[PDB]
């Protein structure tokens, strides 16, 4: 539906967008600004990825908590729209992956902008496999782990252990192994070992690089607290 | 109920 | 989109939309309860007042936002986008005033039901009014007057003083008077007898009935100490 | 920035 607006007014309504909490306007927007085909730049990046976790953290928000009265209840109108707000859920993922599949992740070569994507990529099927329960569900959490162990690999081979991006994948594929992959063991080693990690490299930062990293390793403790 | 990145 | 549905589905779901915070979602499915054509009762009101309010209350917030940032500006995107969510906000008052004219108001015979419909109507057309800039916005603002003067007037000889409905009425239409209308002196007496009255009524109520009246009572004293 | 009715 953004196929008749310039790229650039795109990404100026997106910027909008978000001023006004307007997520599904940001997201449409964004989405229309990916689909002119041409690469993403680190500003823009973080703008599609402001937009899809509002707008998906409001479904899973709503999903948690009917899902939760769901539970305690066992007519089908409950069921019913759990399975709506599921369905939607579902949609919006899917749309997110097909973006980084068609064709973001293929054209994105520097690891900055690949580590991002692949980082995305784990994410959105974690957010599938909350609400999976049939056939795929084993299929889709290994395709959360891939996507987050491809995007490790390259980061560790091509980020210092402060940059934001490596320190916010290594916190939600902790995540991934505490919730999803019922591994608690390996969630708890990752957030320590790369708190630590962190730790020991934040001298060479300057002080506002020092602020974007220190405020993801309090995620990391944050995480460790509630589960040491 | 951990944290996962957010702004 | 919701003619299939049951009548007591429907306002189930939208319960339950309420507690997930889904308030498109808890609209839709009011006024596909609206339009199965039977009248609502007292908590169906309510919940058809509150979907509406919150879906209209985020796109106001917006609007405000985007005019904010066009007047400071005086490329076309801030004005398109300003118009964008502005055609959303009218549609949506248009949806409301639509179902209050087709049906619910003319088969209001209580007072209750009556004032709690033409407040909802004097309250749509104030929202209206607050974007019209057209060869309308007169007529918008009278509509908006109208609506409420009605229910005044039934309020006034039907409700007592403290009754919830008659409260809020009274503050939406002090509102009304001070920010659409520009007769701020209007808004002021009209807040101070509403309060003084319904604070002569006190006396009478239960100690529920006094909470939910004290409650709007405030909201009232605080337009006053921001006026005065 | 006056306070119309609110839950
Ligand atoms: C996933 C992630 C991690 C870190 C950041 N970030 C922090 C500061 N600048 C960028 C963004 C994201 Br989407
Ligand atoms: C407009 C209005 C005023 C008051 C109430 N109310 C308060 C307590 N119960 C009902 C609801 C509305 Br929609
Ligand atoms: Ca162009
Ligand atoms: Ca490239
Ligand atoms: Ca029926
Ligand atoms: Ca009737
Ligand atoms: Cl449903
Ligand atoms: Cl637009």
């Amino acid at each position: 539906a953004m196929g008749s607006m310039e790229r650039a007014s795109l990404i100026q309504k997106a910027k909008l967008a978000e001023q006004a909490e307007r997520y599904e306007d940001m997201a449409a927007f964004m989405k229309g600004a990916v689909e002119k085909g041409e690469e993403l730049s680190c500003e823009e990046r973080n703008l599609l990825s402001v937009a899809y976790k509002n707008v998906v953290g409001g479904q899973r928000a709503a999903w948690r908590v009917l899902s939760s009265i769901e539970q305690k209840s066992n007519g089908p109108e409950v069921r019913e729209y759990r399975e709506k707000v599921e369905t939607e859920l579902q949609g919006v993922c899917d749309t997110v992956l097909g973006l980084l599949d068609s064709h973001l992740i293929k054209e994105a070569g520097d690891a900055e902008s690949r580590v991002f994507y692949l980082k995305m990529k784990g994410d959105y099927y974690r957010y599938l496999a909350e609400v999976a329960t049939g056939d795929d569900k084993k299929r889709i959490i290994d395709s959360a782990r891939s996507a987050y162990q491809e995007a490790m690999d390259i980061s560790k081979k091509e980020m210092p252990p402060t940059n934001p991006i490596r320190l916010g994948l290594a916190l939600n594929f902790s995540v991934f192994h505490y919730e999803i992959a019922n591994s608690p063991e390996e969630a708890i080693s990752l957030a320590k070992t790369t708190f630590d990690e962190a730790m020991a490299d934040l001298h060479t930062l300057s002080e506002d690089s020092y602020k974007d990293s220190t405020l993801i390793m309090q995620l990391l403790r944050d995480n460790l607290t509630l589960w040491t | 109920r951990p944290s996962s990145w957010r702004q």
